[PDB]
This record gives structure tokens, sequence and C-alpha cells, in this order.
């Protein structure tokens, strides 16, 4: 559940 | 199309200061007492036409009090200033309040608290409710940083108008003039020491 | 069913935030005259540009001048993001009267970047 | 040619007067200035009252008549008891006839209420000279006369109201306290007759500026008078159902409930409890019914602002709030009476709503007395239930950033609402969160007002459900990061899932891999060019590693090596496009973190790859630096070196003592570069002058001073070794700043060095007996003719040289038996110095020390130093305190001068002062400190206050002796007497009130 998130935030791009 | 606005509140709370920004545009450092009272005329530009405030600057210090509550008399707005870095001007706010109301039955008022620039804040946010039973509206302002510095004049506008939606708008600028050896040297004169008298407040960010 | 300001002939060439002086020689001392956007406007008929500044919140003028190809720009003893001239014809009071401004940025950065753009703009006021 | 009233030689020309005061009143510019200062001079002649009189008769300008009664109510309240008993009678006759004579005049009495106003309150002024010792029948006529018209009858309403005020309201510092308690019991003798007209006048009718003066009295009333005319009458009837239905006289009947409302009634008594109950259901009836309903949009109302609502409104609130804190119990309990309760608390919900900032933290500051009540008193939350649901709405939606004041009110409140139901609040932000990503209700404003609310009720759920929530909020926002295209869009949500994440603390410390992720993102802005965003990853950097310190020291499973290992390896490639200020808060952080580090050896490494960078660098300018000392001149170096101190500031200020490793490093260098520094600003100010100070280059130079000094303060304020600070910091610091200091001009002394001096003295000063001595001698003499000439030059060393002198007047008291007589005599003169400062800054340091000094004199007993201060200083010290004390300028220091001057007084009512103040000559050779105290004030106040008599002075001072060992007391014989100067023919027994 976490893992998918900690995926999710990094990639945060502009 | 203008209005009387009286300006009241212990001495040193930075009355004569505010008024003069409105003018100028300047910041006044050092405290000259007022004695009796000033008026100066102050244009504002609204989406309603140019409203115009007399502003009476009263004197806060006894000794200069002047007529005190003659120059009250058929005012049609007001200002209560304190200094929040002083306790003893939040004190003093009952009684201004007190002379004002009872020559003034009815008008609207704007309770100021000036010299929130200032670390050292003596009086909290917590304390000031003094306005909340005399239906007084408040406003933590500057004079030095001009924090809230129009919101005085916009709520009396607002209510003198008889028009919440009231606005400031920027006024027209007309086209400038494009323009003599005779003035030559005077004004390089006036250049010259102006160059070299360093500018105020330095390490302000502008 | 039937239902229910004067800078439009002008073109912005710089845009920078500042604070305007203005000397007081009946007493040596500086004084402020307005804190906010300081805009170069081209005027597109007559191909002229001024400065045009006003105070924030009240924007209320407070500088309104042509920038004169006649006008120089000198260093202030105290500062180094900061420029003094003299100019003969103002009017954000109404009169052309004169006046000894001297402006203030936030950095030396754009001090410069303000000497470049004005003196660009003096070169059109030839034309 | 205006100036001709200003002669009181021949009769006073009426129609100029009236001229004069038209062209203040009316004109402009220098007309209206000039006219100004001469009704100022006019008012102000002593002889102005005798031309009373003949305006109040003959002027035809209601502007000059208030002018008049001004003149008169300046010879009432000063000079009344001075002037011949003719004159006395003479004058409350043609104020009383004035006031009949305009009251029988319909027209007057209409357009000219300013002048009957100012008429009525002169005549309130007599009252508190005359009534009712020498005028006992002012009542009885005043009630006959209210029978004879209804003009006279509204007049006589507003005299009365004003009576109440200045005898109840604001005649505590205006009056002594026996003429204050006097008349307070004149008027509680002779109530009963004035409720009887009162009420009459009420239940009979029926003219409407009749009934509003009357209810506008009853207001004043209600602050002083027994319970039994509220209850054991008839009146609340009358208030909460007659004067609520028209529009004129709601407003102050509401005001009146609203003081009725706030009262401790008999809790016991179960016919009050009714009487309470009664009032407060008629009320809510008639605004129901008369005014709007329940389901009125009252925010819509307010914002239209159409005569009177917003004033309403706010009354409104004001009556609500202030009944319900009092009374809500009273509606709780019975069933029949929970209509009632809710449609006072859902008119209070719609109040919420309006947009008006003061007018919210109104309604604002008792919801907080709600929820808190129903979060500890049992059986209640199930009652509120629906109005806590739309209050979490109310709140959520106008949330304000992290003024600061009102976000905490905020979120204490909406914590409180969190914990009476999780799943309501929860639920509400979600949907709140689902109508942001289809766009419906999306905008800049309303997405941090979301996340705001999000990140404030942060702790309140339970671990699990914080993180199925968290995760939920996280993901949404995520979601709707990539939703959006626009370069500032993308921004605004960044910011607020960094703003979220750095409120849950908890969460990130269950799951480091989410942790890492975070800290990793936040380098990889630290990098981003937008504005804002750099300074946003700073914070929520810092704002993360200060509560979860402990997870970047500790070895995590999944790694290698504690990550703050990691970090300084990549300090550099990641505060590489940082500002100056960023990069110093992420120094800060970093020291947060090595801080934790309990072992010893590991913690100095840890501190010595950290300030790698700056001591390269430092290590490089300091070579070049004394090789080239011209490169000082360079505005790049000087900079360098600034940012080099302040990363050492920084980090200091993270580990405290911690930090000593790393100052030693340095130490030496960095006072040798203080010492080439000082030099060049010297060389500069001597080649171009005083405005050198003022250049680029100079502050820039004395910007390294300013920032070494205050490393050491950092790290000296926050030492443990004591014994390291005094042995190796304090000597070469000393003879470094000493001298430099004392020998520059005045406007090359950096204050900074006196605060850091203070601090020195405040941590170790009691280890450093020659130091302390060595400041002193430096820094005080050439410090104080800096100050001693007027009260705003130098400000900075104003302040920072009480605080000095304060400190060691404190620890070191030793350091001013030492200075030599002529010197001590100086630190007594700048103590009394401070006294007369309006600054409070100043004001309050300077008494204190007084106090301090006396007790530390005191507590050397009979000795020669002890006996020759008193025979000195003593009379000085009182003198110059009762100086501020009466010169009425300095009454912000009032609580403290009174404490000094009582210690000064108490000193001598115990014997503790073994020697005699006097001179074996001036006075007969036995008599004690007691009586030639008494001598010395009683001669001294003659002087200074020639128009009180020897009766009055005799008095006060009796009383203020025998008063010196209670302070609320001698306060208030201090004020009473701060009164009667100002004022002729006050009265001697006035200090006989205890
Ligand atoms: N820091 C700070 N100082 C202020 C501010 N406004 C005024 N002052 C300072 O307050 C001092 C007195 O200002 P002044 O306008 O004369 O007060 P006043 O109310 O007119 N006094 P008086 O009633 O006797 O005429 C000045 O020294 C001014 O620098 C402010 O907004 N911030
Ligand atoms: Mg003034």
């Amino acid at each position: 559940m976490i893992d998918i998130l900690s995926s999710e935030l990094s990639h945060m791009d502009f | 199309v203008q209005f009387k606005l009286v300006l009241v509140g212990d001495g040193g709370t930075g009355k004569t200061t505010f008024v003069k920004r409105h003018l100028t545009g300047e910041f006044e450092k050092k405290y000259v007492a007022t004695l009796g009272v000033e008026v100066h005329p102050l244009v504002f530009h609204t989406n309603r036409g140019p409203i115009k405030f007399n502003v009476w600057d009263t004197a806060g210090q006894e000794k200069f009090g002047g007529l005190r509550d003659g120059y009250y008399i058929q005012a049609q707005c007001a200002i209560i200033m304190f200094d929040v870095t002083s306790r003893v001007t939040y004190k003093n706010v009952p009684n201004w309040h007190r002379d004002l109301v009872r020559v003034c039955e009815n008008i609207p008022i704007v309770l100021c608290g000036n010299k929130v620039d200032i670390k050292d804040r003596k009086v909290k946010a917590k304390s000031i409710v003094f306005h909340r039973k005399k239906n007084l509206q408040y406003y933590d302002i500057s004079a030095k940083s001009n924090y809230n510095f129009e919101k005085p004049f916009l709520w009396l506008a607002r209510k003198l108008i008889g028009d919440p939606n009231l606005e400031f708008v920027a006024m027209p600028a007309l086209a400038p003039p494009e323009v003599d050896p005779a003035l030559a040297a005077q004004y390089e004169h006036d250049l010259e020491v102006a160059q070299t008298t360093a500018l105020p407040d330095e390490d302000d960010d502008l | 069913f039937e239902p229910v300001t004067m800078e439009e002939d002008e073109e912005v060439l710089y845009k920078v935030r500042a604070k305007l002086f203005r000397f007081d020689a009946d007493a040596k001392e500086w004084k402020e005259r307005g804190t906010g956007d300081c805009k170069f406007l081209k005027n597109k008929k007559t191909n002229k540009v001024r400065i045009l500044m006003r105070r924030d919140k009240t924007l209320k003028i407070c500088a309104n001048h042509i920038i004169a190809p006649e006008y120089t720009l000198k260093p202030n003893v105290g500062s180094d993001r900061s420029w003094v001239y003299a100019c003969t014809a103002d009017i954000a009071e109404g009169e052309a009267e004169a006046f000894t401004f001297a402006i203030r940025f936030g950095s030396k950065e754009n001090a410069d970047k303000f000497k470049e753009e004005f003196e660009k703009a003096q070169e059109i006021n030839k034309k | 040619s205006m100036e001709g009233i200003l002669d009181f030689s021949n009769d006073l020309d009426i129609a100029l007067l009236d001229q004069v005061v038209s062209t203040f009143y009316q004109g402009s510019g220098v007309q209206q200035k000039q006219a100004q200062e001469i009704l100022t001079k006019f008012q102000d002649n002593p002889d102005a009252w005798q031309k009373a009189d003949q305006i109040l008769q003959f002027s035809t300008n209601p502007q000059s008549k208030f002018i008049a009664l001004s003149i008169l109510d300046k010879l009432i309240t000063r000079k009344w008891k001075l002037l011949p008993n003719d004159h006395r009678i003479g004058i409350r006759n043609f104020v009383v006839g004035m006031i009949i004579s305009m009251c029988q005049d319909d027209e007057v009495f209409k357009t000219q209420k300013n002048l009957i106003n100012k008429s009525d309150l002169t005549l309130v002024q007599i009252l508190k000279q005359e009534w009712p010792q020498n005028w006992p029948e002012f009542i009885p006529e005043l009630i006959g006369s209210s029978s004879s018209s209804v003009n006279v009858c509204e007049n006589n309403m507003i005299v009365l109201k004003l009576l109440s005020e200045e005898v109840f309201d604001f005649s505590a510092e205006q009056m002594t306290q026996a003429k204050a308690l006097h008349l307070k019991n004149s008027m509680s003798k002779e109530f009963e007759q004035i409720f009887k007209l009162c009420f009459q006048v009420l239940e009979q009718g029926s003219s409407s500026s009749l009934i509003v003066a009357t209810l506008e009295s009853l207001l004043r009333y209600l602050h002083w008078i027994p319970y039994r005319y509220i209850y054991e009458t008839n009146i609340l009837e009358l208030l909460s159902t007659k004067f609520m239905t028209s529009p004129d006289t709601r407003a102050i009947t509401l005001k009146c409930l609203t003081e009725v409302s706030n009262l401790k009634i008999p809790q016991d008594n179960d016919l009050i409890k009714r009487q309470t109950v009664l009032f407060f259901q008629n009320t809510l009836q008639q605004i129901a019914t008369s005014v709007m309903p329940v389901t009125a949009d009252l925010k819509a109302t307010y914002a239209n602002a159409n005569g009177n609502d917003q004033s309403f409104l706010q009354d409104l609130a004001m009556f609500l709030t202030t009944y319900l804190a009092r009374n809500r119990a009273l509606l709780e309990s019975d069933e029949s009476l929970r209509e009632l309760l809710l449609n006072a608390h859902q008119y209070l919900i719609q109040l919420s709503k309006i947009e008006e900032r003061e007018l919210f933290k109104t309604t604002l500051d008792y919801w907080h007395n709600l929820v808190a009540d129903l979060f500890y008193e049992p059986l209640k939350k199930h009652i509120y239930e629906e109005i806590c649901s739309q209050l979490r709405l109310v709140i959520i939606e106008n949330m304000v950033r992290p003024t600061i004041q009102l976000y905490k009110s905020e979120r204490e409140v909406l914590v409180y609402l969190t914990h009476l139901n999780v799943i309501d609040t929860e639920e509400i932000m979600i949907s709140k969160l689902a109508r942001q990503i289809d766009g419906s209700e999306w905008s800049w404003h309303n997405i941090n007002t979301l996340s705001w609310a999000i990140g404030s009720i942060s702790g309140t759920m339970s671990e699990d459900t914080e993180k199925r929530f968290v995760v939920t909020v996280i993901k949404d926002l995520l979601g709707l990061c990539e939703q959006k295209r626009g370069k500032d869009n993308k921004a605004v949500v960044a910011s607020d899932i960094m703003y979220v994440v750095g409120q849950y603390p908890r969460f990130l410390k269950a799951h480091w891999n989410f942790l890492r992720t975070v800290i990793l993102k936040l380098f990889e802005f630290m990098h981003e060019t937008h504005e804002g965003v750099q300074d946003m990853a700073c914070d929520t950097f810092i704002k993360i590693v200060q509560k979860c310190k402990y997870h970047f020291v500790i070895q995590q499973p999944r790694e290698s090596e504690p990550f703050i290992q990691t970090i300084i390896r990549d300090i550099q490639k990641t505060t590489a496009d940082l500002q100056p200020q960023q990069v110093h808060t992420f120094y800060k952080a970093c020291g947060i973190i090595i801080s934790e580090e309990r072992s010893v050896a590991e913690r100095n490494r840890l501190l010595s790859d950290l300030m790698q960078l700056p001591n390269m660098a430092w290590d490089t300018i300091v070579e070049q630096s004394t090789a080239n000392p011209t490169l000082l001149l360079d505005s790049e170096t000087v900079k360098i070196i600034a940012n080099i101190i302040k990363t050492n500031v920084a980090v200091c200020t993270s580990m405290g003592a911690d930090f000593y490793p790393q100052l030693g490093h340095i130490y030496y260098n960095m006072l040798q570069l203080y010492r080439a520094v000082s030099s060049m600003i010297s060389a500069q100010v001597a080649a171009e002058g005083l405005i050198a100070t003022k250049t680029p280059k100079v502050r820039g130079l004395r910007t390294i001073k300013k920032e070494i000094l205050k490393l050491v303060e950092t790290y000296i304020s926050k030492a443990r070794n004591l014994d390291d600070v005094v042995k190796v910091l304090v000597e070469p610091l000393l003879n470094a700043v000493l001298e430099d200091y004392m020998n520059n001009v005045p406007d090359a002394r950096d204050a900074e060095v006196l605060n850091c001096m203070t601090t020195v003295v405040e941590k170790v000063g009691h280890m450093i007996p020659q130091g302390v001595i060595l400041i002193l001698q430096s820094v005080f003499e050439c410090t104080l003719d800096m100050i001693n000439k007027d009260f705003t030059e130098y400000p900075e060393h104003r302040v920072e040289f009480y605080k000095l002198l304060k400190v060691i007047n404190e620890k070191s008291f030793a350091a001013f038996l030492e200075l030599p007589p002529a010197a001590f005599k100086l630190f007594v003169d700048a103590i009394c110095w401070a006294f007369k400062h309006n600054n409070r800054d100043v004001e309050v340091n300077g008494l204190q020390i007084a106090l301090d000094l006396v007790k530390n004199i005191e507590r050397m007993g009979n000795v020669p130093f002890a006996n020759e201060f008193h025979k000195n200083y003593f009379f000085i010290f009182v003198s110059e305190t009762f100086f501020v004390l009466t010169d009425s300028d300095h009454k912000s220091g009032f609580s403290k001068q009174a404490l000094l001057l009582m210690k000064l007084i108490s000193l001598v009512y115990d014997n503790k002062i073994s020697v005699p103040l006097y001179q074996e000559a001036e006075v007969p050779q036995g008599t004690s400190n007691q009586v030639y105290l008494s001598q010395y004030l009683a001669n001294m106040l003659s002087n200074a206050f020639p128009h009180l008599t020897s009766e009055q002075i005799a008095s006060f001072l009796s009383a203020l002796t025998k008063q010196c060992k209670d302070l609320v007391v001698f306060k208030g014989t201090l004020r009473d007497f701060l009164v009667q100067i100002k004022e002729v023919g006050g009265d001697p027994t006035d200090y006989l009130f205890a």
C-alpha cells in the first residue's frame, strides 16, 4: 500500500 | 463629495505618520507632537468616483489637547488609534471612544493597532476585543511597512457611500511633457548633495 | 428568449519592483514617495518611452515622466543597488515639478538590469 | 484681525466670535489654520469662563456655545472649589436654565442634539462636585419635571445616563476613591425612585425617541444595580417581547439583554432560572418572526449591508454567545427546550459563515467553549451532533495559513471536533478533496485551505486510521498534480503535499522508505528555479528533521549507514542552486540531526564533515587575508566570509554546547579577523569621513564583526562547560572587542558589543570579577556620553547599555564598589536618566536596576559604603522617583515606580538605615529619619505643587508612610494624589479611605 505511494511521490515532475 | 474624518488616540501612536504616508508617501521617523489639530485633505480614486476625506489629525498629548472634543463636531467618521507596543495606549481606547461617541451619535469608526511591524508586540490580538461590543471595525496596521494601511479608508468609504462592492482603482496617467543652461548649474548642485546623502533604511528589503 | 487608466496606448518594455525616494534640499534629507511596480511604457503612437510607477494598494501614481536622453544615472554613496538622477518634468502630483529622484531595488542585479533597459529606452527616445 | 477676541480688556465681540468659529469648522487652508490657533488661545485663557454665559445667551452659533461649555467643564473640573460660593450657584443656574430653554423649543431640541448633550454633560460635572450634599433635591425634582413634558423627560434620561457612566464606568482614576465611593452610594440610595420612572416610561409608551433614551440609560444601570431590579419585576418580559419588534429600539434592547445574560445568577434559585430561560425564549421567538427565520442566509445579508444589518448581526452574535456561554446548561436538561437550544446554535452557525474576520473570531471563541465542554462533560455531545457536523464544514472552509493566532484557535476547535466524531470529519475532508479533483470547487485558495485543515487535525486519529487516511489524501493529491499541466498549478499542489507530510511525523517515523523518498524529493526541489519552491523545500526539510531527528542518526535496516552521512556527502550537490540563506537553513537542519548522536567521537566526526566546505573556504581566506589585507575591500570576499560565519552561527544554534569543537578550530583566527576588520573600518572613516559607515563596503565589514559576535553569544549562552568559557574564550574576546569599542568614534561603535558582553556576564559573570570590571571601564563612560544628551539618538546602544548594567548589578555587583566615587556618581546619574525615558525598553530597566541596587546596598549591612550611599543618593532616588510619578508623562511605568518608592520609604519605617540622612546643622541632634523623611517630603511637595494645602500634603504623606507595606493600597494613595494635583481644593480627608 505504501511501497506504491513512495513510487508515486518520487515521480513528481514539472 | 467630501467627508470629515477625525483621527484620535494617545500621543505617540503614529496618527500623523499614518496620514503623511497617504499624502506624500514618506515615512517620518521623528516624533513631533501635534499642536491641537492639523487638517489635511485626502483623495482616493474609487470605481464610484473620487472620494475626499477631510482628515482632522488631533493631538494625543493632553498638554497639546487644544479644543479636544470640539474637534469632533459634525464629524462623519473616525479612526481610533493605539500602539500595539504600548498597553497604556490600548487602555485609553475606551476613553477616546467615550469622548468620541458623545459628540458623534452614530458614525462609522475604525479601531487601529499601529506598529505591528515591531517584533516586541505587547498588546496581543487575544486581548483586543473592545471593538466587539462597540460595533467598531478593527485592523492590525503599520505605517512603516504599509501593512493594511489602506484598509481603514477603504472600509469607511464603503460605509459612507453605502456600497460594499467599492474598490480602489488606478488613477489615469496623463502623458508627461517632453522637455536650459541657466539652471543646469544649480540643479547639479542639488544633485551633488543628494548623491552623497546616504539613503535611509538601507537594510530594508526595498 | 431575451436574456438579462491611461495605459491602453502603451507597451511594457520592462517591469521591476522598486522603492522611490525624492530629495528635500530645504532640509537635506531623503523622503520616500511610493513603493510598487515601476514600468517602462512605450507609446505605440509616438514611440516615446516614459516611467510610470504606482503605489501598492492605493494604486496612486508616484512617478510619471519621460526618460529623456539627457538624464544621467549616478550611484548613491550608501548603496550599490540604487540610482540617483535629476528630473525636470514629472507629473505624479499634477504640475510638472522638478525633482532629484533616487530609486532602489531588491538587489544589485535588478539595479544593473534597470540601467540596461533604462539606456535602451533613451535610444528609443532619440529616434 | 481675527485676534480681537483674544483681547480681554474690552468687551467680547460675539458677532466676531461666531465668525472665527465658523471659519474653523467650515473654512480651509491658511484661514482655517489661523482661526484654529485663536480658538485654542481663547479657551485656554484662564478668564474665558467668565464670558460663558454671554455666549450661551447671545451667540447664534451652536459651535460657539459648545466651546463655551468646554471652557466651563475645564473650570468645573479643575478650579470649582476655588470659586466664591456666589459664582458656583450662579453657574449652576444658567446651565440648568439653558437646558430647559432648549427643551421647550422643539426646533432647537431636534436640530441641536450636539449642543444639548454637551450641556447635559456640563450639568453632570456640577453634580460630581455639588450633588447630593449641596443639592439633595435633584432627583425628586428630576422625576417631577419628567411628567411635565416629553422632551424634558427624554433629556433627563440622557442626564441620568451620563451620571451613571461618570460614577461607575469612568470614575476610577478620574476621581479619588473617597469621592467615587461617595457618589456610588448616593445613586444607590435613590435608584428605587429612578427605576420607578424608567419602568413607567417603558410600560406607558410611546414616543420612540423617549424609549431609546430610556433604554440607553438602562444599559448603564445593569453594570451595577442589584439583581432584584431585573427579576423581582416584570421588566425582562418587556425587553424580550415589546421592544424586540421595532428596529429603532431593537439594537439597544439586545444590548441590555446581553448585560443581563452575563450575570452569575443565584444557581440554587429555581425562579430566576425560569426567568433566565423565559426572556431568552422570547428573544429568539421575536427574531424568528419580526426579523429573520433560522434558515436565513445571514452571510448574504451582512454582505449587502442594508441599514443596520451589520450592526444588528454583530449584536446578535454577541448576545447568543454570551447567554449560551453562561446558561445553556438550563436548556440541555429539559426536553421542551431542546428546539430553543438548537435554534440558538443554528443562528450561530449561520453567523459563522459571514465573511468578517473580527466577527468570526467572536463566534469561534464560543465554539471553542462548546466543543471543549462536549469533550469533557458527560452526556452532552449527543445533543449537538448536528450542530457539530455543520461546524466542521464551516471551519474547514474558512481555514487560514499557519494572523497566526487565528489558525491555532481554529486548529484547537477542529481537533476537538475530530475527537467528538472522527468518521464525520474524515468523510467531509475526502468529499472536499473529491470535489477538488473533478474541478467543481477547484482553486488555489480552496486547495490550500483544505490542505491546511487536513494537516491541523494531526495526531487526533488512531495510528491505523491515520495511515488509511493519509494514503488516501496523498494519493488524491499526487493524482491531482499529474492532472494539472501549468507549471504554476503544479507548484501549488507540490507545496500542499509537502505541507501535509510535514504535519504527520508519526506516519513518517513508521515508514522509512517513504520518509527517504520525501527528503530525496525535497533535495530535487532544492534545484528547482520556480519562485518559492526552494524555500518550501528547505522549510519542509528542517520542519521534518525537528520531528524525526532520531531516524536520521540511527542505522535503518534497509540501509548501509545512518542517513545523515549520506546527506553530508552530497551536501554540496544538494545545496548548489540555493541562496546563502537557504544553505544556512540546510546546515542548521543538519545540526539538529548531529546533535542527537550521543556518542562524543561520532558526533564530532559528523561535525567535521558538515563544516568541511566552510572550513576549507575559511582556511583559504584566512591565509589570503593576512597575506594581502586589502582583500577585505573586495565585496565578494566580504560576502564569502560573512556566509562562512553565518553558516557557523546556524549550526551552532542547533547544536549549542556540542558546537565547541568547531568553534575552537576557528576561534583564534576569527578574533584575529575581528581585529583586521576593525582596523579597515577605522582607516575608512578617517579617509572618507563618517559617511563611510553608510557605504556598502564598510556595512559589509561591520556585518562580519556582528556575525562573529553573534556566534560567540550563541555558543556561550548555550554552553555547558563554563570552565572552558572562562579559561579559553573570555580573555581573547575581551582583549579583542573592548579596546576597539572604546577607541572608536561613536558612529563606528557596534551596539552588539554591549549585547555580547551582556550574554557573557549573564552566563559566567559570577566567575570573572576582573572581567566585569574591565568591561565597565571600557564601555560605561564612553557609551553614557552618547546617550546623556537626549532621548532619541543611538537607540540601539541605549537599550543594550541598560541591559548590561542590569545584569552586572545582578551578577557582579562588586564591580560597582570598585568604581571610584566620581564614577559611581555617574552610575547613579545613569539610572535616574533611565527613569525619564518614555521608551519602555529603557524605563523598565532603569527602575529595576534602582530597585536591585537598593537591595544590594541593604544586604551589605551597616558598613561605610552602605551608609555613604544613603547619605549621598537616598533622597535623590526618592525625588527622581516622585518626579516621574507625578509629571504625568511616564504613566506607562506607574506600578514599578510605586514599588520602588515603597521600598525606599519602608527602609526608614523599619530603621534599616543606621546613619542619619541629614546634616548635624539643619535639624536638632536626636531627630529620627522617620521625622526628617516627612519634613523633606513635605517641603519637596510644597515647592513642586504650591496649589496643594499643607494639610493635603501632611495627610497624603501620613497615609503614604503607614501604607508602605501594602502595595495595592499604597498605589491607590498615589493615584488619589495624582487626581488631586490636577485640581484645586482637594479634600485632604480622602487619604483616610483605608
Ligand atoms: N516602528 C513604527 N514606528 C512608527 C509607526 N508609525 C509611527 N511610528 C513612529 O511613532 C512616533 C510618533 O509618530 P506620530 O505620528 O507623531 O504619533 P502621533 O499620534 O501623531 N503623536 P501626537 O498625538 O502627539 O501628535 C514616530 O517616531 C514614528 O516613527 C509604525 O507604523 N511603525
Ligand atoms: Mg501627531
